[PDB]
RNA sequence: UAAGAUAUCAGAGGAAAGUCCUCUGAUCAAACAUGCGCUUCCAAUAGUAGAAGGACGUUAAGCAUUUAUCAUUGAACUAGUUCAUUGAAGUCAUUGAUGCAAACUCCUUGGUCACACACGGCGCGGAAGGCGUG
RNA sequence: UUUUGGAAGGUCUUGGUAGGAACGGGUGGAUCUUAUAAUUUUUGAUUUAU
């Protein structure tokens, strides 16, 4: 699956996010796993009435997560090509 | 057995999805996915109104009805047509399906039949 | 480290009265001795009683089901 | 099995960690560097050739322009061109990578600086950076009096090339 | 407006922008790139779009005009636990003859870069 | 376990379980009373059901009660042929 | 030491009482039998939130917890 | 960026510049905290179930269930299935067809091919011995050959060794076709 | 399927939001593929810092459908 | 993460029960063609326009509203109010936020096609569907 | 004399014009069924409700 695939295509950039609870997170994403869940570093925390902080490093389950804003540049990363012509594995 | 194998068998009939929320959806039923992702037609999706003296109705539901940009803006009721609307299952509380058509004829699955028969 | 069902099964053996915690929904924490545990979390309680959140009835043997489980604590 | 689409290679042992092997690997890595180094270019370098939809053109405007007379136009030659777009392409490379930090070097003997312009030591990067001298420990007892044979003029103020021949000629006051 | 075919399917329609909707009352309307077995989504250029406490009375029944406030947020993944339903809102910039060109070309184009690889790793 | 072995399995917990309160009163024609978690309950005939708790019904009659304030009202309202997705129900009660 | 999954074993037949965490609602009656996901079937029930129920099934969610 | 903690050098990581922060909005849905599906369900009451008559007396007699009977029909005439059956193993000791000498020197031939004769039969299996009789089968229908054969020898360790080299060789040929050989069973 | 890195943050004081409104710091010892998480010297963060705040127990293990966030006050 | 599978049904045939395999029907699906007096849409030049969508643009501090911490101790005070001191947390904003409305400016889109200035079709396309045969 | 099918010639119209068939693999991806209704998506804690 893409969705997901595409969240370890940006490691290390600056995302955000947006938990479940109403809170939108923006720091440098470190990890992911295929859960959908991250770890970031750096961040700026903005709780649900408004109120914004800093904190150094941050760990969500990936199951309060309701979108990831991603780099524009990864729009055309090579997980979007439709027709790609993979070679002959090596055997095993 | 699933039961959505059931519903599988009954394309192209008028139905009304009835949600979670409380909305309803009037329309023409396409493919039914084997997670219950019905996908409709020509629909029709609206809140009933409890009466009661004006009980407010469902908050989320009639943000989500003018979100869908098929609501007109002279409905003066609460209602919103518009072409296709595939919708994810879980949301599916009931499916109203028409007084036509016989269960006796789809409510025989296929795999069911197809066990006691190799056996 | 100290995984978690480890460190449930270090309260079935040991006899400790434990407090519990329920989804926040409720309004009831629920206390007495875990006697036993199941893969699922879900676990039988020895002498239970109900305290709504010090007056609150005695239960007796209570197995309490894993979706309404938020802590646990000694 | 398992691929990275930007090498166009199978893993030869699939495991876990031969893929964190290859994902941080010396070769990937300048592939994947390289790969959007060529998507950046190609979005502007391939402009927007925009589709002309053409009106039928007035009688009345058709006089008003026909008296107004025709303007001439320049085309260069084609080695005259390919040269010209050697340059402008190496000019938008240049103002990239501009930076203008005066400001720093303007703040170099004061009584903060290593705190705050160092960059390893700040405390809002100043953990990240560590990870991947001029230390913080500096006060204002080391170099008491700057002006001791030890500062530099500061840098003139730069120019265009082009109009480099708009400058006053002479200047007012003699210099040594 | 747009009349989308009558059978197809998420996997059809990629390029159009839809407008997707989710629990809390929050459209999400942009171009679709992926979907997913669970049904998670990656939009393109989404917008966000809330109808606000203050404006929703306006909406209870009775031309009505909202003040719907939103905001940019290009290139999401949505996750799917939160998707309600989704809606067809534009057709894509390319035509449906030149959404063929464009893959006989690129089908193309791939076969080519395999076939110059090999012979490139097979005699050096 | 083999997909020959599910089956067995399948027909014992229909016929000898919990769910075998739906099963019986499937075959006998008995009709039931089902509680949705919308707090309304419909007073139904099963025509199948399965592992899920869906299940598909026929002469249906809901019966849903609403408040505002104290205002008390009783509303019925009739459906012929019905599709029950499971996870709405809590209790499933045989009629006597 | 009683393990949840024999300890239904030992609850057949026998006057339980099971919460549903919604509204305080015990269901008092006598067990039938169980599944592997722990969904219910009794008999001669009463409902305390009162009345006196025929034979109930309960499904799985809905428990909070099992009591003799 | 400044530090930019990623596998790039610093021309690619200032390439990928990110959007400006979101902008902050009020929400409209519910915290949190305070969700939770409708509490207070009021139970199947007595009340119900003293309403049950007027749905009672309404549909008094339910709609019959024709699609049970689709399995109804499919288990019943399995069962009959089997009386079929039980009518054929209350009929070996009578066949008169089986009842010449000894079980044990009885080899039991099958797969023979339909056009087989007694003669290539007899042949094959006098390979392993004096023969003291043969008998292809034939359906006492309609004399199609069954296909099997019952092959009785002057002694029981021909009748082995004939069973021995003549099924577990693969099956012997004879004509175009692979026989097997078992003894009697029967 | 996979356990969640969390290998780097154990025996560090550690800040996590259970379920809605509640806060919880401890010193985290212990996870599993579920995110279910046990940690020592806990204590329910509110409001008012020294007042409201008391201790839970010695021991104390949240299950992983109560966690939203997880931050790690330490380096 | 794994295992299995590659339309369904019915009939005839080959190795009493079922499986395996093959040609004959029905139904289902996809791709490709190809039709329908099929449905909808495709912008002034005989003019300085206009349609759809925007503006995270201006007017604009518009106009109309409502908002800017809690606890402890003393003085005065009516029978709540102000001032000063001690502690706790504290998104920024008040030129804001919330509601109402207009004007102007600017951005992206297209057949700006052919014939005709003529008292409820059957010009040549392109776009989007529906329906039917092969 | 007509309808239904097949063969050829003529005329109008429309599409294609460099790849296609068979066969083969411890080949890729899609879909489908089951492990899977037991905390990380789809078998319910968002109609704010007593």
């Amino acid at each position: 699956g893409i969705p997901v695939k595409l969240l370890n295509e940006a490691q290390g950039h600056i995302v955000s996010l947006e938990l479940t609870t109403g809170a939108t997170y923006r720091g440098k994403l470190v990890e992911s796993e295929d859960s959908m869940n991250v770890q970031l570093r750096d961040v700026i925390a903005t709780e649900p009435q408004g109120a914004v902080t800093h904190m150094d490093q941050i760990f969500v389950r990936g199951s309060q997560i309701k979108f990831i804003v991603v780099p524009d540049l990864l729009k055309n990363a090579p997980l979007f090509k439709k027709n790609s012509s993979r070679p002959m594995p090596p055997i095993r | 057995m699933k039961l959505v194998n059931f519903l599988k068998k009954l394309r192209n009939e008028q139905v009304t999805i009835e949600l979670k929320n409380g909305t309803t959806v009037w329309g023409t039923l396409q493919s039914v996915s084997p997670q219950m992702n019905a996908i409709l037609t020509d629909v029709k999706l609206t809140l009933p109104q409890p009466r009661l003296n004006k009980l407010n109705s469902n908050g989320i539901a009639m943000a989500s009805l003018y979100l869908t940009g098929g609501q007109q803006p002279t409905a003066s009721d609460n209602i919103a047509s518009l072409q296709y609307i595939n919708i994810r299952g879980n949301t599916i509380r009931q499916i109203i399906l028409p007084d036509s058509l016989n269960l006796d004829s789809l409510l025989v699955d296929q795999k069911q039949l197809n066990s006691l028969r190799r056996s | 480290m100290v995984p978690p069902i480890n460190c449930i099964f270090n309260f079935l053996q040991q006899q400790t009265p434990v407090t519990i915690w329920l989804f926040e929904q409720i309004g009831i924490r629920i206390k007495g001795k875990i006697v036993g545990f199941d893969e699922f979390m879900n676990v039988v309680i020895d002498e239970a009683v109900e305290i709504p959140v010090e007056k609150g009835t005695p239960l007796g043997k209570i197995l309490l089901k894993g979706d309404n489980i938020t802590l646990i604590t000694s | 099995r398992y691929y990275c689409e930007y090498c166009h290679s199978y893993l030869t042992h699939d495991t876990l960690s031969v893929r964190k092997s290859h994902l941080v690997g010396k070769n990937h890595l300048r592939i994947t560097a390289d790969y959007y180094r060529n998507k950046a270019r190609d979005i502007i370098n391939k402009h927007n050739h925009k589709r002309r939809h053409i009106g039928k053109r007035g009688r009345k405007e058709r006089e008003n322009s026909s008296q107004n007379e025709t303007l001439k136009v320049t085309c260069l030659s084609n080695k005259e061109k390919r040269h010209i777009m050697h340059v402008k392409k190496m000019n938008q490379k240049e103002l990239a990578q501009t930076s203008i930090d005066t400001l720093k070097l303007l703040y170099d003997g004061s009584p903060g600086y290593s705190k705050v312009f160092v960059d390893a030591n700040r405390f809002d990067i100043g953990d990240l950076v560590k990870a991947s001298s001029r230390s913080r420990d500096e006060t204002c007892e080391s170099n008491p009096f700057p002006r001791l044979n030890n500062p530099k003029k500061l840098e003139p103020p730069k120019i265009l090339s082009q109009w480099s021949n708009t400058i006053p000629k002479t200047s007012i006051f003699y210099s040594v | 407006k747009i009349q989308v075919a009558h059978s197809s399917r998420l996997a059809n329609l990629i390029d159009y922008k839809l407008r997707v909707l989710t629990q809390d009352g929050r459209v999400y309307i942009g171009q679709l790139m992926a979907f997913d077995k669970h049904m998670n989504l990656v939009l393109n250029e989404c917008i966000e779009e809330r109808v606000p406490k203050t404006q929703l009375d306006k909406l209870r029944p009775r031309t009505l005009n909202i003040k719907v406030e939103k905001r940019v947020l290009g290139l999401t993944i949505l996750r799917g636990e939160q998707i309600l339903s989704t809606v067809v809102e534009d057709k894509p910039l390319l035509s449906k003859k030149e959404r063929l060109v464009r893959d006989k070309k690129e089908k193309k184009q791939a076969q080519k870069q395999t076939k110059l690889r090999k012979e490139k790793e097979k005699k050096p | 376990l083999s997909r020959a072995e599910l089956e067995e399995l399948e027909e014992f917990e229909f016929k000898h379980g919990p769910m075998s309160l739906i099963n019986d009163a499937m075959v006998t024609r008995t009709p039931v009373i089902i509680s949705l978690r919308n707090n309304h309950k419909i007073i139904a005939r099963v025509k199948a059901f399965d592992r899920h708790c869906n299940m598909v019904l026929e002469n249906v009659k809901e019966l849903w009660t609403e408040k505002k304030g104290k205002n008390v009202i009783n509303r019925e309202r009739f459906i012929s042929k019905l599709f029950l997705r499971g996870d709405s129900v809590i209790v499933v009660l045989k009629t006597p | 030491p009683v393990n949840p999954k024999p300890f239904l074993k030992g609850l057949v037949n026998h006057r339980v009482g099971v919460k549903l965490k919604f509204n305080s609602t015990e269901y008092r009656g006598t067990l039938v039998s169980t599944d592997n996901y722990f969904n219910l079937q009794l008999n001669e029930a009463e409902e305390f939130v009162h009345g006196t129920l025929g034979e109930i099934f309960i499904r799985c969610n809905n428990v909070l917890y099992i009591r003799e | 960026m400044n530090y930019n903690l990623s596998k790039y050098p610093d021309d690619v990581s200032r390439l990928f510049k990110p959007r400006p922060p979101l902008s902050y909005k009020r929400p409209t849905d519910y915290p949190y905290a305070k969700r939770q599906t409708n509490p207070n369900i009021t139970g199947v009451a007595n009340l119900l179930s003293t309403s049950l008559k007027h749905y009672m007396e309404e549909f008094p007699e339910g709609s019959p269930n024709n699609h049970l009977q689709r399995y109804e029909d499919i288990k019943l005439s399995k069962i009959k299935n089997a009386q079929l059956l039980d009518r054929r193993l209350q009929n070996p000791n009578v066949d008169p067809h089986i009842k010449d000498t000894d079980p044990y020197r009885t080899i039991f031939i099958g797969r023979l091919p339909y056009d087989l004769d007694e003669i290539e039969l007899q042949k094959y299996f006098v390979k392993f011995g004096e023969i003291e009789k043969i008998r292809i089968v034939k359906d006492k229908i309609t004399q199609k050959s069954k296909g099997y054969a019952f092959i009785v020898f002057k002694d029981p360790i021909s009748s082995k060794m004939a069973f021995k080299e003549i099924g577990v060789h693969r099956g012997i040929q004879i004509k175009d076709r692979i026989c097997i050989v078992d003894i009697e069973r029967g | 399927v996979s356990t969640p890195e969390l290998k780097k943050y154990m025996d560090k004081k550690i800040l996590l939001n259970i379920n809605g409104s509640r806060k919880v710091a401890g010193i985290l010892r212990g996870y599993d593929i579920f995110l279910n998480v046990v940690l020592d010297d806990a204590m329910e963060i509110n409001g008012e810092d020294p007042a409201n705040n008391h201790q839970l127990g010695l021991q104390t293990v949240i299950r992983g459908n109560s966690i939203i966030s997880l931050e790690a006050l330490d380096a």
